[PDB]
């Protein structure tokens, strides 16, 4: 195997740090012998060099046998040198997504033989790679070598190799702009739109160019055939798709089977639309051991079932055509679950995906929709370098109402309404004005930090009044309670005045679902209502009936 | 030119900041710009042994087709602060905010002909990412003073001084202040003469390579918190009026509500009008009288950060406050508008920054009423300045919004 003549990459240890010097443990004779055989071969091939004992550095060597086989493998434990080597630049900051690859007429995969050994190591660095095959027992100085190429498991190898591969490809690229090569580890993906003709030719020219730099690769009849499996996907001449997924037939589920299931479904959801996972996830929370069986909830069951249904029979994604548009569609799937598909030509998907995240404690469909739009928008820029035209299940008017009045700044790239129920809508509006001839409730809550007991109640202005007690609450809780009462005892139209900016905040946002049971009840009230007007006053400022509901819930609490 | 030596703030090292994804057009634009600077020696490709990173973006700058490059050195600036600020710090003229006119001049081309200390260059690495991660980022570092790095003008200080010495000598009453890549030039001249002096000054710069847009500070007066006048006052209105009144003090030394307050007692209907006691009107007016007055007792403290908050007010309007200590406003104002929410927010942010530069010579840390991802994906679409302030993201208190209406 050749050792690329290419320029070296200068390497340093970390400032105020010196190379390693960890002592070599004593080995058995068979181990000792195996290493001698392995090393002199590497030495012959130029991969290593013998050194004196003037060099003061050392890294443990070990030798293991073979998973099944009968050869020996040499293990050099670079932990110590690794903790002393500088940091490098991140190898590869993301991986292409298949839905972003342009179609090529013809593509072939090359792989480099012995990547790391084919490339040299900064001279002034080799000395720190010193290792020692010891002699039989303590006696005798051991045999001592150091590396001349990139060692396996050293911190800088992935970066410098790939950095090297780039340097080496740069020109060929230059004089071949219409051929794309993708570098992954020690694979090359090479595609072009030339007829097989000088595709193979052009391949050959690549190979030579590589071989000229000390890099060797397979030849026709040696190279993988499509579909090329990779990073979990399946790549075909005209499509791509995730690698085969199998949901095991199973009587009993352990935490561990379900964790794995959830993982395959998630993965599956990049191209199988409608994949659901909530019910399954629900099972995992507050978890026990991996080996523990979990009884499958009935929703979890309908969910598992509808998932086997979807996976029943293959689905694939298409590749990307830069001369056409990107359309993204989103459907509300339910309990905070969103689903989406991206295509260029109606219904031939490039990819699919889902969004669920609970963003905040209380939220509404309109906020979720636009969070999904953001997340999909970022993904498009990464994958295609442009944002898609959106098609959303929400009227222009609804959107306009909401964005316009919301405190927080918002935006959405080009979209159009599409009529696919469930449609997104606000489930109630607070008034802008006080309602004439509707009862005013002045509500209030108070909690004792010690006892954690609380009172909550109200006083209206037709003299009505009420006060409830609560036994393990908080101020926040007593103040939602107080508003919840005022909503229980008032019928279709009501003005409510609280001094809780907290409840106000939550409610002005038109939440339509929450993690708080209490906040939900408040919601069904607000939806039953017909005209609610809510308003804030600062508490403990002798003021309206506020001062009364105050003393009312204070007596006893504080 | 022998270079000046630049060192980090002891016990910490270079920026390793992630590069936001860029759209195809901005990447292409960056590949051109970058191929050129390289040919001209401004920057050189680097190798994997440089682990540093600073994000890079492409913008336009008001009324221009030419894409232009913008490097985000916010992080680098923090890490070398000791250098640019208290070692080669640039004094800031209190006079500037006084002038009738201030013209702002891009002067960052100056920097590319001063070489960068060889041992520092690695700290200026940046990356041009590629779409769908198909190819590794193109990686570069600077060989010369980079635009947007607070080190550049600190170092270029004395040259700037030589360049301006003639023009200064001849115009004792014009103030010239440099901040990052820009020159602020303010005078009390009629506007024709002003514009004429700025042309004249363009010619000087023009003799050293360097190659306007107009502020009018001395007329940036208060955004006084406003209370309503109106005959007829509902229970609700008063309720609101004391909420606002109430909040107003805390910053406003000796605001009063007692009188006003009495009006409401018992538990009345909200929609019930009520008369007024004209001693309540006495408060109102003084309050008002006060509410239009410089905060008594609040002063720029040079050793503390500046903070800016911005509330969305609908109908294209935005309010904002600059302060160092909550409710101790150094300044407040509004900004007003085919313009969406993000576009306008970006404009307000720039405007406020540049006011903040003129007045204090440092930019504020912004609290933005917007979701991180939206901001980050959108802001460069409208950004036009050559600097970038710090920012956080927040949820406006419901009340703050109206208490500044
Ligand atoms: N040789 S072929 O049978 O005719 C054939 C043609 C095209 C394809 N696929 C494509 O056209 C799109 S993918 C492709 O060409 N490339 C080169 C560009 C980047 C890249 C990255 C990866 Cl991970 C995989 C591939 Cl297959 C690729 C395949 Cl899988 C096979």
């Amino acid at each position: 195997s050749p050792i690329s003549p290419i320029e070296t990459v200068p390497v340093k240890l970390k400032p105020g740090m010196d190379g390693p010097k960890v002592k070599q443990w004593p080995l058995t004779e068979e181990k000792i012998k195996a290493l001698v055989e392995i090393c002199t071969e590497m030495e012959k091939e130029g991969k290593i060099s013998k050194i004196g004992p003037e060099n003061p550095y050392n890294t443990p060597v070990f030798a293991i046998k073979k998973k099944d086989s009968t050869k020996w493998r040499k293990l050099v434990d670079f932990r110590e040198l690794n903790k002393r080597t500088q940091d490098f630049w991140e190898v590869q900051l993301g991986i292409p997504h298949p839905a972003g690859l342009k179609k090529k007429k013809s593509v072939t995969v090359l792989d480099v033989g012995d990547a790391y050994f084919s490339v040299p190591l900064d001279e002034d660095f080799r000395k720190y790679t010193a290792f020692t095959i010891p002699s039989i027992n303590n006696e005798t100085p051991g045999i001592r070598y150091q590396y001349n190429v990139l060692p396996q498991g050293w911190k800088g190898s992935p970066a410098i190799f790939q950095s090297s591969m780039t340097k080496i490809l740069e020109p060929f690229r230059k004089q071949n702009p219409d051929i794309v090569i993708y570098q992954y580890m020690d694979d090359l993906y090479v595609g072009s739109d030339l007829e097989i003709g000088q595709h193979r030719t052009k391949i050959e020219e690549l190979r030579q160019h590589l071989l000229r730099w000390g890099l060797t690769t397979p030849d026709k009849k040696h190279q993988k055939e499509p579909p090329f499996l990779w990073m979990g996907y399946e790549l075909h001449p005209d499509k791509w798709t995730v690698q085969p997924i199998v949901l095991p037939e199973k009587d009993s589920w352990t935490v561990n089977d379900i964790q794995k299931l959830v993982g395959k479904l998630n993965w599956a959801s990049q191209i199988y639309p409608g994949i659901k996972v909530r019910q399954l996830c629900k099972l995992l929370r507050g978890t026990k051991a991996l080996t523990e069986v979990i009884p499958l909830t009935e929703e979890a069951e309908l969910e598992l079932a509808e998932n086997r249904e979807i996976l029943k029979e293959p689905v694939h994604g298409v590749y990307y055509d830069p001369s056409k548009d990107l359309i993204a569609e989103i459907q509300k799937q339910g309990q905070g679950q969103w689903t989406y598909q991206i295509y260029q030509e109606p219904f031939k998907n490039l990819k699919t995906g889902k969004y669920a995240r609970m963003r905040g404690a209380h939220t509404n469909d309109v906020k979720q929709l636009t969070e999904a739009v953001q997340k999909i928008t970022t993904e498009s820029i990464v994958i295609w370098g442009k944002t898609p035209k959106f098609k959303l299940p929400i009227q222009k008017e609804t959107w306009e109402t909401w964005w316009t009045e919301y405190w927080q700044a918002t935006w959405i790239p080009e979209w159009e309404f599409v009529n696919t129920p469930p449609l997104v809508k606000l489930w109630y509006q607070l008034e802008k004005e006080p309602i004439v001839g509707a009862e005013t409730f002045y509500v209030d809550g108070a909690a004792n930090r010690e006892t954690k007991l609380g009172k909550a109640g109200y006083v209206t202005n037709r003299g009505r009044q009420k006060v409830v007690t609560l036994t393990d609450t908080t101020n926040q809780k007593t103040e939602l309670q107080a508003i919840y009462l005022a909503l229980q005892d008032s019928g279709l139209e009501v003005n409510i005045v609280t001094d809780s900016q907290y409840a106000l905040g939550i409610i002005q946002a038109q939440p339509d679902q929450s993690e708080s049971e209490l906040v939900n009840q408040i919601i069904e009230q607000l939806i039953k209502k017909e005209k609610v007007y809510l308003a804030w006053v600062p508490a403990h400022k002798g003021i309206g009936g506020n001062e009364q509901v105050d003393k009312l819930v204070s007596a006893g609490i504080r | 030119i022998e270079t000046v030596p630049v060192k980090l703030k002891p016990g910490m090292d270079g920026p390793k900041v992630k590069q936001w994804p860029l759209t195809e057009e901005k990447i292409k634009a960056l590949v051109e710009i970058c191929t050129e600077m390289e040919k001209e020696g401004k920057i050189s490709k680097i190798g994997p042994e440089n682990p540093y990173n600073t994000p890079v973006f492409a913008i336009k700058k008001k009324d221009s087709t030419k894409w232009r490059k913008l490097v985000d050195f916010r992080e680098l600036n923090k890490r070398t602060q000791d250098f640019w600020e208290v070692q080669l710090g640039i004094p800031h003229p209190a006079g500037l905010k006084k002038k009738k006119s201030v013209t702002v001049l891009d002067v960052g081309d100056a920097y590319f002909s001063v070489p960068l200390d060889e041992d520092f260059r690695k700290y200026t690495a940046f990356t041009i990412p590629s779409i769908n991660n198909e190819t590794p980022g193109i990686r570069y570092q600077y060989n010369v003073l980079p635009q947007g790095w607070k080190g550049s003008p600190a170092i270029f200080q004395s040259s700037m001084t030589k360049i301006l010495e003639p023009f200064r000598k001849q115009n004792p009453d014009i103030v010239i202040y440099q901040y990052m890549d820009d020159l602020y030039v303010g005078s009390d001249l009629e506007i024709g003469q002003h514009r004429t002096k700025i042309e004249e000054l363009r010619q000087h710069l023009l003799r050293w390579g360097l190659t306007g847009y107009e502020l009018h500070p001395d007329k940036w007066t208060v955004q006084p918190i406003v209370l309503p006048e109106k005959d007829s006052w509902t229970v609700n209105d008063i309720q609101k009026l004391v909420g606002k009144l109430n909040w107003a003090s805390q910053i406003y030394p000796g605001i009063k509500v007692r009188q006003l307050c009495k009006l409401l007692r018992g538990t009345k209907a909200l929609t019930e009008v009520i008369p007024l006691t004209e001693e309540a009107e006495l408060e109102l007016a003084e309050n008002r009288e006060i509410l239009k007055e410089p905060v008594h007792g609040v002063y720029y403290d040079p050793s503390k950060d500046l903070i800016a908050e911005i509330q969305k007010q609908g109908q294209g309007q935005w309010t904002y406050q600059i302060y160092q200590e909550p409710f101790k406003n150094l300044k407040t104002g509004k900004y007003a508008r085919h313009t969406n929410d993000v576009k306008q927010l970006t404009e307000a942010v720039q405007k406020i920054t540049t006011e903040s530069i003129v007045i204090w010579g440092k930019t504020p840390k912004f609290k933005l009423p917007i979701q991180k991802e939206t901001w980050e994906t959108w802001w460069t679409e409208y950004w036009q300045a050559t600097w970038i302030p710090e920012w956080e993201f927040v949820n406006t208190p419901p009340l703050v919004k109206l208490w500044y209406q």
